[PDB]
């Protein structure tokens, strides 16, 4: 390998194989200095250490480990391929970054919220790693894109046009109302035309550089698809509005430029793990070991507990402690071991082996130490990754800051407590060892194909898998299951929904069970052809698969989906990172590559992900990396247009903070106005509008416990057709990421209504979280709360009249049409939140957080009040009713007769409907819902919780048997007319 | 059968016997079966506490061993099952290279290893580059024991002359290859009327084969190799047939030879006759053994703290040099026994023996946790560099003691047990170094006696390897004002554990420090006593600290 020194010198290395050749850079430095007295001189100047690079494709790469020659197999695996033995490596300097780098690293810091840079709570270098990982996808993903469909980012559908939309096409035409200038001209065009198509027709209608904007939005109609597929349109036809655009000048990809990368490639882990045969140390010549197997240790695990340190006793629960060492992978325990129970005060030593009875060559890879700090209950926790990202088994002295408690995602992290001066401390000591002991590479190929069978399987035992693959998720598997699903492992690979409780089946605490599993799935041909379902991956990614070629599994389904459908589970995506045990994940990935492939997934990327990196402790470096290499990715314009929005949302959370300590608001509103207000600001909860001016003399602060602030801005937009404000509630002390989580389940709720042809009138609103206990609430217009219309007449004393609600909405109805259809659409948005909170489980609500518009369209509001509220007493204790079906809705749909009304036949109909549209994807609706209570809860979450849903969901039985029910739950909510919400009055009074 | 037994029952715990068991040569290569099937089934069952004894056990019969038989394949076993153990923790798997090494330079050069340390031991002539030597320093007051006064004196005899070192050297070597077809009793016979610089020419000749045949990188060729040197040098110097000469002519053990110990009292002066030694040696390493009870732990830490002072411009070290020190109890052994079982069965349990054993095969430092106490005086000079095993601190009649010293007198009265009045006490504790986060606290009263002992003197019943100290409050004010309830009055014995502590009194009511009652050390008149814990005192065991 031929060296190329800083002085064009070229020193020729010879190869010195692989063990501990890792002093290559002290080896070439020594020969650099004896070689040039001009290296003995620059010693005495030259920084610490330098770099040494390559060019593994034209592109500038680094050798990234300072550990040993067998991890840059991947340059000499190049070398050989081109057939260049020579190598030649680049000695380079450690030069600072620039100015201008260190000013985008601060800009970055600001946008993040978390300076990724801090390696002052790390005990490895897995987030540095990762952080130098991640910009080989980034820069694919930047190298293959589309500059002007990238700039112009179009929001488009390939799903097909539901009927109840198709209906509304008169005759097989649209009106679009083409703005120039101020005049507008109404163009009919076919829906299958392309928007080409559409601004051709308009110039023959009498230069050609020109696209479709959407008045008012910067939301383009461009590239090859037909006009009825993009969101826009299809918004305005289910909405009856007129589809308004103007004819704009493309918005320059130019603005959209990417700064160099800083960092050389950093290539890949995998190189220090090779295969078993490479890493064994049987059949060596104890000269030529220079690293150890994992599968030859066949002793077993081993783990010193030194000592715990608290600097204050907590005054909770003492008199008894001890330790709990668990080795598990995925939330199943493999071993358990348990220390001594000693007096609980400051300093506890313990300096006890604990040994497990598994093996050290079965700790599979993810496998995860738990030690938790039990008292005498459980008090503290802290992980420790047995297995290092690097393949390597862990040794030293660990001190590991814990965590307090106060199933749950944040029980999986491996991160320590930040909170060195006050956190509990746990001391442990994993055995060194004079060789790095490596876990082998995964599987190195199923030649032999672990006996793939050739019997068949007897019909009763057909039988009895075929049973056990229909059932539900939550069914648990018995032994006999996991028996009969393992033994038959490659049947079980030709049905898709298998794929779960196989990989549940699987012994993970056995290398040769591990082994068989990866060579049954090396041969996956079934899964790879199979129709992508959604419900299958999210199981895949849930808490009880660690492995990571299952993970891998997952996310290749993953990749076939849509931009639009990507936006619909992104949210879900992203706390599903959290059960990566690893940082550079493919999921992290996947996220990475579609948040820079798409402009307004990565819009809503960077805010569910920094909501994570504000909010969350636990998981707030791994998502804090992503971010940035996220926002190392986007464009220049759209780092602006964070910048703008991070702006904003920091002198909104001054101005509520000190709003919430005590006109005033009012007279700080105009201090902003006049300074540090952004002139226009892209809204959170939706990348298409921008928010202008504020209109001081309309913002307000609603009387509430939290007090949040009302405020309306103008549409920066000048083409706008309508002089209507922007309404954003900005709150402080509410935590609403349970609430953006409920939301984008009710909009995976009503996307599949909509693919069976049901329009519930079930519309979430936009909330984003931006801080710790502080979000954003879009406001819908002409609404109010179902409370504050009992209230105008009776309810301040508590009296409920039924009358109420259909003359309030009678007198919004200018005319007798009108009210007719918000009456419909009462009827329909009432079923539709019935059957979605019914089904959710937070149906038992009040007054005060429902709220209708005036053309009768029916809301749900603030679900972090309700979710906790449900999670810590599930309504047992008290009168419970399925959901809020009120008398005064009965009255607006029917007689009020406790008999029927055709209103409330077709109410009944359409919640029927609705509820087996959602048993029919009740796998989907019950994986969804295990994520949320794993991920969106603070506290800590357990079974008869989770499996609430498959009793809501009526899992198991007949379709009849299940309309009876949701026939039995309305006629219990008729049963408690006013009962449960003058109980709610009385609670909140 | 009744060598199996023996080394099962040394195992399980005898150690003298069990040596001396082996008196015929093809025990030993039954003991070494015994010992490879018990290091297998320790390796299979995964027993960390037995592979130390068994490694050193092995380590020293295959040192003793005369001529592995050409078909024996005692060597490659043994290769085999201590290569299986690389997979084991450091401690473990340093002590397999070692063997490892061991065993490949013993199989590639029969009786490189006796040679090395015979040749070592008794400084005979080297033409290797940098040549070493061997020297034995049994420090003993004439207070120390009868017993062992007298071993150190049969150990201390001049004994085997270069003439019969280089006989024995010679008959250990050209049997280790030739082991039933030389003639030993005609070799020797034909050794004896060589003249010595006869003896030394081929003494160096065979020695410089074995190096060279120890690294051929081929077993079977460097065994080849080493036969064909040794035949020729035999040829060359007159030797009788050495190549299948007699049958009837069977092995002898050949034993090692007793080391040329120097006995020496060195009178408590911190270390002197090291350096006369050394002067006399220029006229390389040296062992020192260390003889007495715990009342010479503090000269012992003492006179080794002042070497690591001084060596840095000493001709000690700078020359090339080794040096070991070895401790022989007649609490450091307490302590050192708790750490290494084999040091408990075999030091701190026919003697020179177990000395020369101990000398020759404890080869893992262990250091001893000492703790460094500074004293601030009542007259503004500072003194610091104390070092105890516990401390009684507080005592009136001790501040007395202490003035009564003076500056250049002994503390006549600091042993303690002595009535003290009230004085004002300032207690700093450091707590929580475990985690690397050091918590200060502070108490001011008034008290009269405080205990600061190590955990290690007691730590057969404690957390294992503590290191810390226990701070005791007990036996307070009683001995003089029983009535003084404002101060710490009377006070059962309350423990904290601590790791650094400053004791500060009065101008009013002066301080006193008791070092473990050593009424030698000089301090004037001390007021603020601090005292905090790689420090100390490498006293060499056979297996190390094991974690």
């Amino acid at each position: 390998i031929e060296f190329v020194l800083p002085s064009p010198e070229t020193a020729l290395l010879h190869v010195a194989g692989h063990g501990n050749v890792e002093q290559m850079k002290a080896q070439v430095w020594l020969r650099a200095l004896e070689t040039s007295v001009a290296a003995d001189f620059y010693h005495r100047l030259g920084p610490h250490h330098f770099l040494l690079l390559y060019q593994k494709k034209g592109q500038w790469y680094e050798i990234y480990d300072k550990y040993q020659v067998v991890q840059t197999l991947d340059c000499l695996r190049y070398w050989k391929a081109t057939h260049r033995s020579p190598g030649q490596i680049h000695l380079v300097q450690r030069h600072p970054p620039s100015e201008e780098s260190q000013a985008f690293q601060r800009q970055l810091t600001a946008l993040i919220g978390y300076d990724v840079t801090d390696v002052s709570n790390v005990h490895d270098d897995e987030l540095e790693f990762t952080r130098r990982g991640l910009v080989t996808p980034r820069m694919a993903e930047v190298a293959s894109r589309d500059p002007k469909l990238y700039a112009m980012h179009p929001w488009v559908t390939s799903k097909p046009l539901p009927e109840y939309l198709w209906k509304k096409i008169a005759n097989n035409c649209i009106f679009i109302v083409i703005h120039r200038s101020t005049t507008s001209q109404t163009i009919k065009v076919s829906p299958d035309d392309t928007p080409g198509a559409i601004l051709q027709s308009f110039f023959t209608k009498m230069e050609q550089d020109f696209v479709l904007r959407v008045c008012g939005r910067d939301e383009y109609l461009v590239g090859e698809t037909p006009i009825k597929n993009f969101q826009w349109v299809r918004h305005c036809l289910k909405n009856g509005e007129e589809i308004h655009v103007v004819l704009d000048t493309p918005p320059d990809p130019a603005l959209d430029e990417v700064r160099k990368e800083e960092w050389p490639l950093v290539d890949d882990c995998t190189g220090v793990t090779g295969y078993h045969e490479q890493l064994t140390i049987h059949g060596k010549d104890h000269e030529s070991v220079f690293t150890v197997s994992l599968w030859d240790c066949d002793r077993k695990f081993r783990v010193k507990i030194r000592g715990i340190d608290i600097p204050v006793l907590p005054r909770n629960t003492d008199l008894t402690v001890f330790v709990e060492a668990n080795i598990q992978h995925g939330q199943q325990v493999l071993c358990q071991r348990r220390t001594s129970p000693k007096p609980f005060t400051e300093e506890v030593l313990w300096n006890v082996w604990l040994e497990f009875s598994i093996k050290i060559k079965d700790l599979p890879k993810g496998a995860l130490l738990n030690l938790q700090i039990y008292c005498g209950q459980l008090l503290y926790y802290v992980n420790l990754l047995l297995i290092d990202h690097r393949f390597l088994l862990r040794r030293g002295e660990y001190v590991l800051h814990m965590w307090q408690i106060s199933f749950n995602a944040d029980k999986l992290t491996s991160a320590t407590n930040p909170d060195k001066e006050n956190s509990m401390s746990i001391s442990i000591l994993l055995d060194n060892y004079c060789h790095p002991i490596a876990l082998p590479k995964h599987q190195p190929t199923p030649d032999p194909e672990g006996d793939r069978v050739r019997a068949e399987m007897p019909n009763q035992l057909r039988k009895q898998l075929e049973a056990i693959i229909a059932t539900d998720p939550l069914n648990p598997l018995t032994a006999e299951d996991k028996e009969l699903l393992w033994h038959f492992r490659y049947e079980s690979l030709k049905h898709p929904k298998a794929y779960p409780k196989l990989f549940s089946s699987v012994k993970w605490g056995q290398q040769e069970i591990v082994a068989k599993t990866y060579q049954l799935l090396a041969r996956r041909e079934v899964w790879d052809q199979s129709a992508l379902d959604v419900g299958l991956t999210m199981q895949l990614l849930d808490c009880n698969f660690s492995d990571e070629n299952v993970r891998a599994i997952a996310v290749q389904k993953l990749e076939s989906l849509e931009d639009d459908d990507v936006l619909h589970y992104l949210l879900q995506l992203v706390q599903a990172v959290k059960f990566e045990p690893y940082h550079d994940s493919a999921l992290a990935r996947f996220l990475l590559k579609r948040g820079l492939r798409n402009k307004r997934i990565g819009h809503f990327l960077f805010w569910f992900l920094r909501s994570e990196i504000a909010q969350s402790r636990h998981y707030q470096q791994r998502f804090a990396v992503i971010l940035e290499a996220y926002l190392r990715g986007c464009g220049t314009a759209m780092l602006h247009d964070f910048t703008q929005q991070v702006q904003v949302i920091e002198m909104l959370q001054k101005v509520t903070l000190d709003i919430k300590s005590l006109s005033q608001l009012k007279q700080k509103l105009e201090n902003l106005q006049n300074s540090q207000l952004p002139e226009s600001f892209r809204v959170p909860y939706d990348p298409g509008l921008k928010a202008g001016a504020l209109a001081i003399e309309k913002c307000k602060v609603m009387a509430s416990k939290k007090k949040p602030l009302w405020l309306e801005f103008k549409c920066a937009d000048p083409t706008a057709l309508s002089n209507e404000t922007i309404g954003i509630i900005f709150k402080h002390g509410d935590d609403l990421r349970q609430d953006m989580l409920i939301l984008q389940i009710l909009r995976i709720m009503e996307s599949i209504w909509e693919t069976e042809s049901l329009d519930l009138c079930l519309l979430p609103y936009g909330c984003i979280s931006t801080g710790d206990k502080i979000g954003m609430i879009e406001i819908v217009k002409d609404a109010t709360t179902i409370a504050k219309i009992q209230q105008s007449t009776v309810g301040n004393t508590g009296a409920f009249k039924d009358e109420v609600l259909n003359h309030w909405l009678k007198e919004k109805s200018p005319t007798e049409e009108k009210f007719q259809a918000a009456v419909e659409r009462f009827v329909y948005s009432c079923a539709g939140y019935c059957v979605a909170t019914f089904v959710l489980g937070i149906g038992d609500r009040h007054n005060d957080n429902i709220m209708i518009t005036e053309t009768g369209n029916l809301f749900h509001i603030d679900f972090g009040h309700i979710l906790g509220n449900y999670k810590s007493f599930l309504g047992i204790n008290k009168e419970r009713v399925p959901f809020v079906l009120t008398p005064d809705f009965l009255f607006v749909m029917g007689t009020s007769g406790k008999k029927t009304s055709p209103h409330f036949q077709k109410f009944q109909d359409i919640c029927v409907k609705a509820y087996l549209a959602l048993r029919h994807h009740t796998n989907l609706l019950i994986i969804l819902f295990s994520m949320m209570l794993m991920t969106g809860m603070p506290q800590l979450t357990s079974k008869e919780d989770i499996e609430y849903i498959r009793d809501a969901l009526t899992v198991g039985k007949n379709e009849e048997d299940a309309k009876k029910y949701f026939l039995d739950q309305i006629e219990v909510c008729r049963d408690k007319g006013w009962t449960v919400q003058f109980n709610w009055f009385l609670h909140l009074v | 059968d009744r060598i199996q037994h023996a080394l099962e029952r040394c195992l399980h715990g005898c150690w003298s016997l069990q040596e001396l068991v082996s008196r015929d040569p093809g025990h030993f290569l039954i003991l070494l079966e015994q010992i490879l099937q018990k290091t297998r089934e320790v390796q299979e069952k995964g027993t960390y506490d037995l592979l130390a004894p068994l490694a050193l056990l092995f380590y020293s019969t295959v040192l003793c061993t005369p001529h592995f038989p050409p078909d024996s394949d005692l060597l490659l076993k043994a290769a085999r099952t201590y290569h299986r153990f690389l997979t084991w923790p450091v401690p473990y798997c340093s002590i397999c290279q070692e063997l490892l090494t061991f065993i490949d330079a013993e199989l590639k050069a029969p009786g490189i290893s006796y040679q090395r340390l015979v040749r070592a031991e008794q400084g005979l002539s080297t033409r290797s580059h940098r040549s070493s030597t061997v020297t034995v320093l049994l420090l003993n007051p004439v207070e120390v024991q009868a017993e062992f006064l007298d071993v150190a004196d049969k150990l201390s005899t001049p004994g085997p002359s270069p003439h019969s070192a280089y006989i024995t050297l010679l008959l250990h070597a050209f049997q280790a290859t030739f082991g039933a077809h030389c003639d030993l009793s005609g070799l020797h016979r034909r050794l004896q009327s060589k003249t010595l610089a006869e003896l030394e020419a081929i003494f160096t000749e065979t020695a410089e084969a074995q190096e060279l045949a120890s690294g051929i990188g081929d077993a079977a060729e460097a065994r080849q190799w080493l036969r064909t040197k040794l035949q020729a040098v035999g040829e060359k110097a007159g030797f009788p047939g050495v190549l299948d000469t007699a049958k009837p002519g069977k092995l002898r053990t050949i034993p090692i030879p007793v080391a040329r110990c120097y006995t020496y009292s060195w009178n408590q002066d911190s270390f002197d006759i090291l350096q006369e030694i050394l002067l006399k040696e220029q006229e390389s390493t040296l062992r020192v053994v260390v003889f007495g009870s715990d009342r010479i732990s503090g000269k012992v830490a003492r006179a080794y703290s002042n070497l690591r002072r001084l060596e840095n411009n000493r001709p000690l070290l700078t020359r090339f040099f080794k040096l070991q020190f070895f401790y022989v109890p007649v609490d450091i052994s307490h302590y050192l026994g708790m750490l290494d079982p084999w040091y408990e069965r075999n030091v701190l349990g026919i003697l020179a023996d177990m000395l020369l054993y101990y000398c020759r095969f404890a080869a893992r430092p262990v250091l001893l946790q000492v703790y460094q106490t500074e004293l601030t005086f009542i007259t503004g000079e500072k003194t610091t560099e104390i070092f105890i095993h516990s401390l009684e601190l507080g005592h009136s009649a001790a501040t007395r003691a202490i003035k009564a010293s003076g500056p250049g007198s002994k503390r006549l009265g600091i042993d303690g047990d002595r009535e003290a009045v009230p004085l004002t006490l300032q207690i700093i504790y450091s707590k929580g170094a475990i985690s690397g986060r050091s918590r200060w606290s502070n108490m001011e009263k008034l008290c009269t006696s405080v205990n600061l002992s190590k955990a290690c003197r007691q730590q057969e019943e404690l957390d294992s390897s503590t290191e810390a100290l226990t701070l005791n409050l007990t036996e307070v004010v009683k001995r003089q004002t029983p009535k003084s309830k404002k101060g710490f009055n009377q006070i059962s014995t309350s423990q904290i554990k601590v790791d650094k502590v400053q004791i500060i009194g009065s101008n009013s009511c002066p301080f006193a420090v008791c070092l473990d009652q050593d009424e030698r050390k000089i301090l004037q008149s001390v007021i603020r006593c601090e005292v905090s814990p790689l420090l100390c005192l490498p006293i060499m065991t056979f297996s190390g600290a094991l974690p």
